[PDB]
């Protein structure tokens, strides 16, 4: 865009769409730490919970 | 993205506002909720009712799908339990500390919830919130 430097355009297949950069990076993190999920995964009153659970991780990649 | 974000004019996944409508009820107060414009994952975009639509009536629906499925009452329980936490936690708020640290406020309402929730220790949470292995020394993070 002439009048931005905080926005870009892709001409995809059926026509061009322009994206706003705004919130871009938050979006994509996605990095959890170890430690928080093993004090879920040692639970002792909810059986459903540790049942769920069998460089660096992101929304983009995933 | 969804889960923790929403822009102006959007909900988070139904499910949540189903649950925030069926709060008053009986078997659904041990997960302890408000209305959606208490909890930070369901009220930033602003719109918490869809015109013509009961969400506590889609939740009896939605209900009654899973007894048919064979996700038995004790099980159905389970998965709304676990979305009561995920609630919780996301109004944990974090207060800054010297050389560039956080930590929870003295016990902290939300916290207190979603770890008796969940099973799990206060405290050992707690640290975990703000604290990081970088391997084997500890150190805290950032705000």
């Amino acid at each position: 865009p002439r009048l931005s430097n905080k926005a870009f355009i892709i001409k995809h297949f059926a026509d061009k769409v322009e994206y706003q950069c705004e919130g871009f990076l938050e979006k994509n993190k996605d990095t959890v730490y170890e430690e928080q999920i093993k004090v879920l995964k040692s639970s002792k009153k909810f059986k459903l919970l540790p049942e769920l659970f069998q460089h660096k991780k992101t929304v983009g990649h995933q | 993205s969804r889960v923790v974000f929403q822009a102006e004019e959007e909900r988070n996944y139904h499910i949540f506002y189903q649950l925030c409508a069926s709060a008053a009820l009986p078997e659904f107060k041990t997960l302890r909720l408000g209305n959606a414009n208490y909890f930070h994952y369901t009220k930033q975009g602003g719109s918490p009712v869809i015109d013509g639509i009961d969400d506590a009536k889609e939740m009896v629906n939605t209900r009654q799908a899973c007894t048919l499925l064979g996700i038995s009452d004790s099980y159905q329980m389970g998965i709304f339990r676990i979305l009561a936490g995920i609630l919780h936690l996301g109004n944990v708020e974090f207060a800054s500390r010297d050389s560039d640290s956080c930590a929870i406020p003295p016990k902290h309402d939300p916290l207190t919830i979603f770890c008796d929730l969940m099973g799990v220790d206060y405290e050992e949470m707690a640290h975990w919130l703000c604290h990081r292995k970088l391997a084997t020394y500890i150190k805290p993070i950032s705000k």
